[PDB]
């Protein structure tokens, strides 16, 4: 089993990968370049030891939508990523889906095993943003693109039949399994 | 620990092949590095962090990220110019790949140098061909950028894929595992280098190939 602060350790790395997960996707839809400079001498707010710089407004609707709460098995965060044309017409591009399965695992180090491999799911995550459709059409923009977090219950089908889903990847805790992934359109 | 071997496939312009070996090696490169360590006596350590980019391709519809250090990219961008001008030095066979390989250092005995041991390899196999219409060479920025798009899909897969990573260093074993001579980033040991190859046949491992779709 797990010592009391390796659970609350975890909690808080669930927690804040699930913060830079929205920031990252939620960065990666919004019409322009992203660059972050390296750093020999770290500072306090870099998680899993990358550059991810927050967006006050993307936190704060992170934040509500857990409602303190980290993904679990049946809760999962969902961000939705959607087009409104000036027609009006909106229509979900891609839901990006942040899960748990109960696939426990004892065996890891809670303290900066899972801490890496979360850091390298993130950095998955930057690599996949960029190669999925809604990103070329995200730096074109007539059209603009709508994000919106929400915590389920995931509920997909208004992409429309035959969507496309890709593993970003997968990372085991003693709570159980993170997965992330993105059904898209 | 025993390697781990990779091999993608390509079909690009000419115009197109540094930059797609750009996208290539970067992605993989930013799965295997790390912020820069740095040790305290007491052999506590701290490590430092990484930054990234996006690049747009100006040959290829398609944009990949890179870590933020610009002697890697310096570094890559002039092996993977020297991997294509030995490409058009080919003339006619127009094939050649590139790999990228990471491996441990383990201290020898006097006289042997120490072996290098790989735990993962990366191999690209690019089919250069060159376009005659001006909007085949429009149109081509189009589908090489949806191709590498799945392709760094897969290799996003298989990291996850992979478990195996070499055990986090000491002091004394850092340079064993991480090139350290870097000022923003700490990739992992590794070596890249290329051959051009000369062609031949395919096979009839397309009916393999054939009963795949079918």
């Amino acid at each position: 089993d797990l010592n009391s602060q390796d659970r609350k350790d975890l909690d808080k790395f669930i927690k804040f990968f699930a913060l830079k997960t929205v920031q990252v996707i939620v960065q990666a839809r919004l019409g322009e370049k992203i660059c972050t400079r390296s750093s020999s001498s770290p500072t306090g707010s870099d998680w899993f030891n990358l550059a991810i710089k927050d967006i006050p407004e993307v936190t704060h609707e992170a934040k509500k939508a857990l409602a303190g709460q980290l993904p679990a098995v049946g809760r999962s965060m969902c961000v939705e990523i959607s087009l409104k044309t000036s027609e009006g017409d909106s229509m979900e591009l891609e839901i990006w889906c942040l899960e748990m399965n109960e696939k426990c695992d004892k065996e890891i180090k809670v303290s900066y095993t899972v801490y890496n491999r979360l850091s390298l799911l993130l950095k998955s995550l930057l690599a996949i943003t960029r190669v999925t459709p809604a990103y070329r059409l995200s730096r074109k923009q007539e059209y603009v693109i709508l994000y919106r977090i929400y915590f389920g219950e995931v509920q997909l089908s208004g992409l429309g039949e035959g969507f496309q889903t890709v593993r970003v990847g997968t990372v085991g805790t003693p709570v159980g399994t993170i997965t992330l992934s993105c059904a898209y359109r | 620990m025993n390697c781990r071997s990779e091999v993608l496939e390509v079909s690009v312009e000419g115009r197109q092949v540094e930059e797609a070996m750009l996208a290539v090696l970067h992605t993989v490169l930013l799965h295997r590095s790390t912020g820069k360590f740095h040790y305290a006596a007491a052999g506590t350590y701290s490590i430092g962090t990484v930054g990234t980019q996006d690049v747009d391709c100006d040959f290829i519809d398609f944009t990949y990220v890179r870590v933020s250090s610009e002697e890697l990219d310096r570094a890559l961008r002039k092996v993977v110019g020297e991997f294509k001008d030995a490409l058009r030095n080919s003339g006619g066979d127009g094939l050649g790949q590139m790999s990228l390989e990471f491996y441990q250092k383990k201290k020898s005995r006097w006289p042997f140098s120490d072996e290098c041991i790989p735990w993962e390899v990366w191999t690209v196999k690019v089919h250069v061909v060159a376009l005659a219409t001006e909007q085949e060479r429009q149109i081509c920025r189009e589908k090489v950028g949806e191709k590498l798009c799945e392709k760094i899909i897969n290799i996003v897969e298989v990291m996850n894929r992979h478990e195996y990573l070499p055990k986090m260093p000491t002091q004394s074993e850092v340079d064993n595992v991480f090139d350290t001579g870097l000022r923003d980033v700490q990739p992992y040991l590794y070596k890249i280098s290329f051959q051009i190859t000369d062609a031949l046949g395919t096979s009839v491992t397309t009916t393999m190939r054939r009963l795949i779709k079918d």
